[PDB]
RNA sequence: UUAAGUGAAUAAGGGCGCACGGUGGAUGCCUUGGCACUAGGAGCCGAUGAAGGACGGGACUAACACCGAUAUGCUUUGGGGAGCUGUAAGUAAGCUAUGAUCCAGAGAUUUCCGAAUGGGGGAACCCAAUAUCUUUUAUAGGAUAUUACUUUUCAGUGAAUACAUAGCUGAUUAGAGGUAGACGCAGAGAACUGAAACAUCUUAGUACCUGCAGGAAGAGAAAGAAAAUUCGAUUCCCUGAGUAGCGGCGAGCGAAACGGGAAGAGCCCAAACCAACAAGCUUGUUGGGGUUGUAGGACUCCGAUAUGGUAGUCUGUUAGUAUAGUUGAAGGAUUUGGAAAAUUCCGCUAAAGAGGGUGAAAGCCCCGUAGACGAAAUGCUGACAACACCUAGGAGGAUCCUGAGUACGGCGGAACACGAGAAAUUCCGUCGGAAUCCGCGGGGACCAUCCCGCAAGGCUAAAUACUCCCUAGUGACCGAUAGUGAACCAGUACCGUGAGGGAAAGGUGAAAAGCACCCCGGAAGGGGAGUGAAAUAGAUCCUGAAACCGUGUGCCUACAACAAGUCAAAGCUCGUUAAUGAGUGAUGGCGUGCCUUUUGUAGAAUGAACCGGCGAGUUACGAUUGCAUGCGAGGUUAAGUCGAAGAGACGGAGCCGCAGCGAAAGCGAGUCUGAAUAGGGCGAAUGAGUAUGUAGUCGUAGACCCGAAACCAUGUGAUCUA
RNA sequence: GGUAGCGGAGAAAUUCCAAACGAACUUGGAGAUAGCUGGUUCUCUCCGAAAUAGCUUUAGGGCUAGCCUCGGAAUUGAGAA
RNA sequence: UAUCCGGGAGUCAGACUGCGAGUGAUAAGAUCCGUAGUCGAAAGGGAAACAGCCCAGACCACCAGCUAAGGUCCCAAAAUA
RNA sequence: GGUGUAGUGGUAGGAGAGCGUUCUAAGGGCGUUGAAGGUCGAUCGUGAGGACGGCUGGAGCGCUUAGAAGUGAGAAUGCCGGUAUGAGUAGCGAAAGACAGGUGAGAAUCCUGUCCACCGUAUGACUAAGGUUUCCUGGGGAAGGCUCGUCCGCCCAGGGUU
RNA sequence: AAGCGACUGUUUAUCAAAAACACAGGUCUCUGCAAAAUCGUAAGAUGAAGUAUAGGGGCUGACGCCUGCCCGGUGCUGGAA
RNA sequence: GUAGCGAAAUUCCUUGUCGGGUAAGUUCCGACCCGCACGAAAGGCGUAACGAUUUGGGCACUGUCUCAACGAGAGACUCGGUGAAAUUUUAGUACCUGUGAAGAUGCAGGUUACCCGCGACAGGACGGAAAGACCCCAUGGAGCUUUACUGUAGUUUGAUAU
RNA sequence: GAAGGGAGCUUGACUGCGAGACCUACAAGUCGAGCAGGGACGAAAGUCGGGCUUAGUGAUCCGGUGGUUCCGCAUGGAAGG
């Protein structure tokens, strides 16, 4: 009762190689140097998913300082400002409204130095 | 083996020997001797025939360990005082094949 | 193995100073051609159940025949001549078309030869019968002396 | 126009994706051949020249195969019935219904070397003697037969030496050598290893060497096993049992009897004594006699000249069987197809629905199978007969016989599981050395009693071991890196002085139908034209992976510091298993491979050039635990017999459990210690086991795989070098 | 032509004995042994150490305990804070 | 959670930091103990990079929110508070 | 099955549950209207992995349940095969050749001729061993020849040792 | 001109050619012949078809001048109460 | 411990001290003798001749050197032909300072740097080659020694048999 | 309030044990009230299974000596355990 090698090797090889199309040379044409960049990949993969939230809050809180400033306001501020008045709108939505609606950023703005000075 | 710690066996001292006369007997119990009916003979043979013994040994020896409650005679190559008591009082009889 | 392998006694290169992987001989089991480590060896794979079991197994399954009602009994099969046609006309006759255990008596010689080429029957001596037959047949075809023979046996 | 600012596109080359090629031979499928076994057969061949070879034989002939100067074959007896002259095509020449080729039995021939044997020799070569024959006028030349050595027997010759003997000659007799890398018996006999070192011990009386064999061998007919009272040659299997024991009492080694089975078979001499013979009253030859332990036999009396048996025979007669063979049922259509056995529709056969082949998968096409039948010749077996060989009862003991340098003892070794130990029993060497029926040996030192037996002589079938071979089959065995090293011209090529080591290498297609002809080219090789179902099946020929190499291009790339990715993303290109699509990607964020080994490795520690294939905890027998099943104070069979190499049935011998305590006698739900009704220990009260399956772990085995320097035992080497 | 490995030969160097001689080469015992180095191939779920003590011709090995895991029994619940 | 019974292990090279001692020179990323933590076997955030320090234990998805250590002029998220 | 609460880093290592490979049995299927295998695809599942299409291919193969294992490779300076990198790089192995003519598809390299040059106690002439057809004649240019080749101690066919 | 070795020779094929080895000479010692010595289980060989002016073994090393003291210890040789 | 010789192939202290030789001499020669630790056949001292022996001095001679220059040839370089190898995890393969298994092309900060080559050099890749021979370890191996342990061939002595 | 010192008598520096504890990987080690046998001292209570406490020691195998109602390879002995 012999089992050969068969199929399955070269099936289970293939699948790394597909999965590394693109790389450069060696590290999408040879299974040892592919699988050692998936592998990479995967943990690259894996930590850049919890990087990337962070990225875009980063991203959206520039922006809105950006905004703030130009509305006589910091960021550190307008947030404060805007807690003060329960507002819950998020930083997504608020660097949204920065570049695209300025005039309802400008309100926003308004609400929270007025919740400041009170 | 104790990786070069005296074993354990090497510690302890040899003891005794064997009794090359050494006998053994097939042990019954009066819990058995109740599975049979009362006036049955009970000898060896009966006893093997019946697979309660199976290996007899230097021979069977009867114990005490259960109550009897058959009257019964009883073949045996021995018996404990107790059991030959017990047999008797049940109404019984006792002979030493 | 490696032991039995043909050749295979020097030692293919010096320990030291090649360069080389170091060997003990050209038939080691990762040479090409080289023994082989464990695999397959002669051995028996029976082995006996108790008694009691294999007595209870086989009239658990002529047990569950009945019970299904897949157990057709005859009163006798007698063919004059061994006819293959003939017997295939009984089973039509008592409208058995799957697998079927013919148990027949000894010395019914001429239905046994009949009925034995038929690519559905499989025909067995009521002395000789066994799990493995009866668990296979989807009926079994009985005739009474046979049934007879069983009970005695059983 | 001037000035300031912004500023795409381009690719010498490269990257990514995609498409198409090449290289290469993985994968799939397949199989010439292997592997492990079962049943049967056969277990030897050689001086009547073997095994193994060399050289030859064909119309062409390098190789294999076959054959031997009668050479690709001869004769004969059978089988078979149309082609045949092998592989192996191609010509060429032939044979064959007057029966070829082919198949089986028997026989003829069978060069040279080789034990090789007339002598020699560096195997397959050389040179002789004797006698007969042959060529030549004659020598030279050729053919045939004999010519080794030793052993047996005989005969003649024949020394020192007289007789003799020895030697020598002749005749006669039977040996040599090879195997089957197996099995048996014997002589001689390691080391690594284990003991965690090592010497006793273990490995192990193993490996190796040598001798002798036979189809089996060896053993075997009690100076036995025992002590239930009995059994009645030997061998082997189960069990006893990992027990009793042995053991630097360590590591380990390790029985036997009883019981259960397989198979069964018992017989001959020596001696006493008798008859004859011969020499020198005994003493050798011959024949009779006799064969043993509840002692036998002689010898002496009686009575029977039967009764049974055999392990004999190239003695037939007969049957069966082995080695060739003959016969042997049943399908046509329709659809797809190059092709039907596939599909569909109706049939038919089956004592045959095993299997193989046929243009794909066939019960009905072919070879077969079930079944029936068959042997001139030669073996083998069995019967029958014949011949042959064994085969006597009773009663007495007066006397005689019943195995001598033997048994046994001392010393020294060895074999018995038993390592000198308290050590029987068996054997070897050396020395000493008995008795003999009122006798002798043994029952584990030894003695007495009792019981059992009768050595120092021989033979003996069956059960048992093994398979180089032959025949017929089998396989939850391999399927071309596997399986034999070898599927193929393999023990070849190749390597080495030699012993010795030792490969690689399978697949066109159903069928060669193996690409006529044309075109470029010196060819090779291509493009057409053809064959074909298919030629991207074109001989490197099935499929045709990856590495690797190249052509084409959709996107990107010449201010950038990059473990090469991932996350975010414009632009461009494209449109899928239609999915909140795919390729590419300027630019930005983060970010030091995989493995091993480490306290800690991106590590400047180790391993990998890449790709593919192959490559490491298995099996057997035991121990133990869990889980599962059956039975349950019970559980269960082992060997073995029947049966398909099966299940199953029988087989209860044996094993585990139901009672323990004690070193042991022994006692016993207790027991041991102890003066003890005391205490305490171990047990019971307070019960579940056992057979099997399976899994985990362990032990014995190489024990998860690879790796030493080394050790030991046969051999091969002084063609280099001293 | 002779001397052959437990050996030969050596105007002597451990020097030569078929391109490696403190003991040739080949085959076999043999898969020698290796407490040493390297290697040991699919996946997911639950739990998850140790680098300590004692003894050891023992120190980079091993044995018992400690620490981990799986199953089970039972308790006047005995653990932790 | 502890015991106790049983099956299966691996571990016997530890490292650093804080605290308490010895050895050392009140040296060593030294050595040897005690004690706690971490690493080992732990990814993430901070300490520029930096196993052992500070914060904190990743079953997963999210272009949601609040904080820890540590930070808020630019690289670089947030006070030129 | 629903709800709730809690939990789900991990080496040595223990436990559990699965994926896939070959083969066996049974059942039920698929295949020249194209099986396995190969290749491509934007497909499914929590994982090992499973489908479905297109192309290639040309004859065997799945599925369900159970059973048995030569059952899974990426590393062993592992074995075998293939192919890379270095790289069109090292090297092409002691020395003199020139030209004309010829041959031929093709000439530095083959033939002929002329001059030149080299060895000449040899690099000449004989022989022994060893080699074993390498000798001669006629063809050939696959491979061998460290380039080339029309040529050769090579290949092919005949022949040659008195 | 000095050291070493007298000299010609020999040696680690393939890192040492030398002061190392050999050497003629010296000395000690064994050996009466089937010698001693050596190869071999033995037979049989060499020694040697030699015979103490010969043969084996140890040391020293041409030649020249020389070679002192110790016999307690260890070997050898002899002795034998 | 005599003769002889003695900082020696022997002298550690040591480049002993003194003298010769040199401008200058740890070497060399002569002498001295506190001979660490000479010494008489494992010979002492000396010695003509000899030495591809070791050592020091001198003459001659010179590219050995001051200190390099030129020339010839072969390779190297360009072209045509033929065409390897060690090595190699994949590489789009900078510098400084720092960090880190404490010596970074690859990590941090900063700096520098258009793309691809050719001829040269060898600082680095702890470069290649060889599983370090030094060192330590293994209850490893081997050869050798001896008043290590235990045996044993031989040799010898006695008893006994012949 | 002696465990230091002195005196008288003595031999408990006892035999069989021993609930329960400590220590501990094991083997071991340590303490022990109390029960019985038979005692020393003391009027009695009562103390005594060595010494103020903690070292003064060595597994097994093997062997010697003594005791023993144990075993005794057919049985009685023996040999030997
Ligand atoms: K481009
Ligand atoms: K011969
Ligand atoms: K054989
Ligand atoms: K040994
Ligand atoms: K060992
Ligand atoms: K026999
Ligand atoms: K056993
Ligand atoms: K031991
Ligand atoms: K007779
Ligand atoms: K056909
Ligand atoms: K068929
Ligand atoms: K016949
Ligand atoms: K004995
Ligand atoms: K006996
Ligand atoms: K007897
Ligand atoms: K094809
Ligand atoms: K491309
Ligand atoms: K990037
Ligand atoms: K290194
Ligand atoms: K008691
Ligand atoms: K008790
Ligand atoms: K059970
Ligand atoms: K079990
Ligand atoms: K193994
Ligand atoms: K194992
Ligand atoms: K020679
Ligand atoms: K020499
Ligand atoms: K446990
Ligand atoms: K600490
Ligand atoms: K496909
Ligand atoms: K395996
Ligand atoms: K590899
Ligand atoms: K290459
Ligand atoms: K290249
Ligand atoms: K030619
Ligand atoms: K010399
Ligand atoms: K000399
Ligand atoms: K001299
Ligand atoms: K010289
Ligand atoms: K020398
Ligand atoms: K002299
Ligand atoms: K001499
Ligand atoms: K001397
Ligand atoms: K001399
Ligand atoms: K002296
Ligand atoms: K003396
Ligand atoms: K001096
Ligand atoms: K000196
Ligand atoms: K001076
Ligand atoms: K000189
Ligand atoms: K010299
Ligand atoms: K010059
Ligand atoms: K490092
Ligand atoms: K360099
Ligand atoms: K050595
Ligand atoms: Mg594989
Ligand atoms: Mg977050
Ligand atoms: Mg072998
Ligand atoms: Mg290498
Ligand atoms: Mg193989
Ligand atoms: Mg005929
Ligand atoms: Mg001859
Ligand atoms: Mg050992
Ligand atoms: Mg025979
Ligand atoms: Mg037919
Ligand atoms: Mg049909
Ligand atoms: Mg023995
Ligand atoms: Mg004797
Ligand atoms: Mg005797
Ligand atoms: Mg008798
Ligand atoms: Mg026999
Ligand atoms: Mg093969
Ligand atoms: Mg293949
Ligand atoms: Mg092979
Ligand atoms: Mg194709
Ligand atoms: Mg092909
Ligand atoms: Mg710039
Ligand atoms: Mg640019
Ligand atoms: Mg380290
Ligand atoms: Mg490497
Ligand atoms: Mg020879
Ligand atoms: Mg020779
Ligand atoms: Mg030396
Ligand atoms: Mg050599
Ligand atoms: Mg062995
Ligand atoms: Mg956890
Ligand atoms: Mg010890
Ligand atoms: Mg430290
Ligand atoms: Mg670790
Ligand atoms: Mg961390
Ligand atoms: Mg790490
Ligand atoms: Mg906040
Ligand atoms: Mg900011
Ligand atoms: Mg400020
Ligand atoms: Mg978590
Ligand atoms: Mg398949
Ligand atoms: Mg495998
Ligand atoms: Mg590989
Ligand atoms: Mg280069
Ligand atoms: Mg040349
Ligand atoms: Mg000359
Ligand atoms: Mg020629
Ligand atoms: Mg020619
Ligand atoms: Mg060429
Ligand atoms: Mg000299
Ligand atoms: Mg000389
Ligand atoms: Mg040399
Ligand atoms: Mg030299
Ligand atoms: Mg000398
Ligand atoms: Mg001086
Ligand atoms: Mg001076
Ligand atoms: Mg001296
Ligand atoms: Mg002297
Ligand atoms: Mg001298
Ligand atoms: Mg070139
Ligand atoms: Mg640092
Ligand atoms: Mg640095
Ligand atoms: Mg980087
Ligand atoms: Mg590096
Ligand atoms: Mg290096
Ligand atoms: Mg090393
Ligand atoms: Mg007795
Ligand atoms: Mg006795």
């Amino acid at each position: 009762a012999r089992v050969k090698g068969g199929t399955v090797t070269r099936k289970r090889r293939k699948k790394v190689l597909k999965l590394a199309k693109g790389y450069y040379g060696s590290k999408h044409t040879l299974f040892k140097s592919a699988k050692e960049q998936v592998m990479n990949s995967y943990y690259y993969a894996f930590r850049d998913r919890r990087q990337k939230k962070r990225d875009f809050r980063k991203l959206w809180i520039a922006r809105i300082n950006a905004a703030a400033r130009m509305n006589g306001l910091s960021y550190s501020k307008l947030m404060h400002g805007l807690k003060l008045a329960e507002i819950d709108i998020n930083r997504k939505m608020l660097a949204d409204l920065a570049v695209n609606d300025a005039a309802a950023f400008t309100a926003l703005a308004e609400q929270a130095k007025d919740a400041l000075s009170k | 083996f104790e990786g070069g710690q005296t074993p354990l066996f090497r510690r302890l001292p040899k003891r005794g020997f064997t009794n090359i006369n050494r006998k053994d007997y097939a042990v019954v119990n009066l819990d058995t001797l109740n599975r049979f009916e009362d006036g049955t003979e009970v000898t060896p043979v009966v006893l093997k025939e019946a697979g309660i013994v199976k290996n007899e040994k230097a021979g069977i020896k009867v114990l005490a360990d259960g109550e009897l409650t058959k009257k019964l005679t009883v073949k045996a190559a021995k018996f404990s005082k107790s059991a030959q008591e017990a047999i008797e009082a049940a109404g019984g009889s006792i002979e030493v094949i | 193995n490696r032991s039995a392998v043909r050749g295979g006694g020097r030692k293919p290169w010096r320990q030291k100073g090649t360069g080389r992987a170091r060997q003990g001989s050209i038939r080691s089991p990762q040479w090409r051609g080289g023994g082989v480590v464990f695999g397959p060896t002669p051995r028996s794979y029976s082995y006996k159940f108790p008694k009691k079991v294999r007595r209870l197994a086989m009239k658990s399954v002529l047990s569950d025949k009945v019970a299904e009602n897949n157990l057709v009994a005859v009163e006798g099969l007698s063919f004059d001549a061994p006819k293959t046609k003939e017997f295939k006309q009984v089973l039509a006759n008592l409208s058995i078309d799957t697998k079927v255990l013919v148990v027949l008596e000894n010395g019914n010689d001429f239905a046994a030869l009949s009925a034995r080429n038929l690519p559905n029957v499989s025909v067995v001596t009521s002395d000789n019968v066994s799990v493995l037959d009866v668990v296979s047949a989807n009926k079994v075809l009985a005739t009474q002396t046979a049934l007879t023979q069983i009970e005695e046996v059983l």
